[PDB]
């Protein structure tokens, strides 16, 4: 049994805290979705 | 119920619900990822919310009618993940993203790492449009997450 519930309206907020790298990779896509580094 | 927002995924067990990820609902479907749900109906309220369209290497299913999610990256600007922990009110994380360069183009990616449930959480531009799903992604160094920034084709 799966079910939903709403969490939010979907806005930009102007104080959401910022964070995070921006990298840049060699990756690869095979057929079941999976990413994989190249 | 098809109102317009962010939602979550929750699985009923034998004993005691969690919560298995997130979704969005815009223009009366709902959009997660694939894995989150592997295509299995969803039930809204009193009312059954049936798959309409999935695709195992997107990662990606729709409910209740096609892909209406369409916008993209622009490539330049930062983005909001507007993250649903499990347990926890929804949240805004403003990042700049990474990029993921595939034989077949580049495809954004944001190095942002939060629990599992967090799956099919939107990406948001600065005009609040969702230019995708989080959850789909590699590790790099040790526990280090990047996700693609992971969009249809509507």
């Amino acid at each position: 049994d799966m079910y939903i519930e709403r969490a939010g309206d979907i806005t930009w907020e102007k104080d959401a805290e910022v964070t995070g790298n921006s990298p840049r990779l060699d990756v690869a896509l095979d057929e079941s979705g999976d990413f994989s580094l190249v | 119920e098809t109102t317009d927002g962010v939602y979550r995924v929750m699985t009923r067990r034998l004993l005691g619900s969690t919560q298995v990820g997130v979704g969005v609902m815009q223009e009366g479907v709902f959009h997660t990822m694939w894995h989150v749900t592997k295509g299995a109906a969803l039930r809204s309220g009193e009312g059954r919310l049936d798959p309409y369209w999935g695709d195992v290497k997107q990662d990606l299913v729709s409910y209740c009618g096609p892909w209406k999610l369409d916008a993209a990256w622009d490539g330049l600007s930062e983005v909001q993940l507007l993250a649903v922990p499990p347990g926890e009110r929804a949240k805004n994380i403003q990042t700049l993203p990474g990029i993921f360069k595939t034989k077949d183009g580049d495809i954004g990616a944001v190095a942002l790492d939060y629990p599992a449930g967090t799956s099919g959480s939107p990406i948001l531009d600065k005009c609040g449009r969702v230019i995708g799903l989080y959850g789909n992604g590699v590790v790099i160094k040790n526990g280090s997450y990047v996700s693609a920034i992971t969009q249809g084709k509507r």
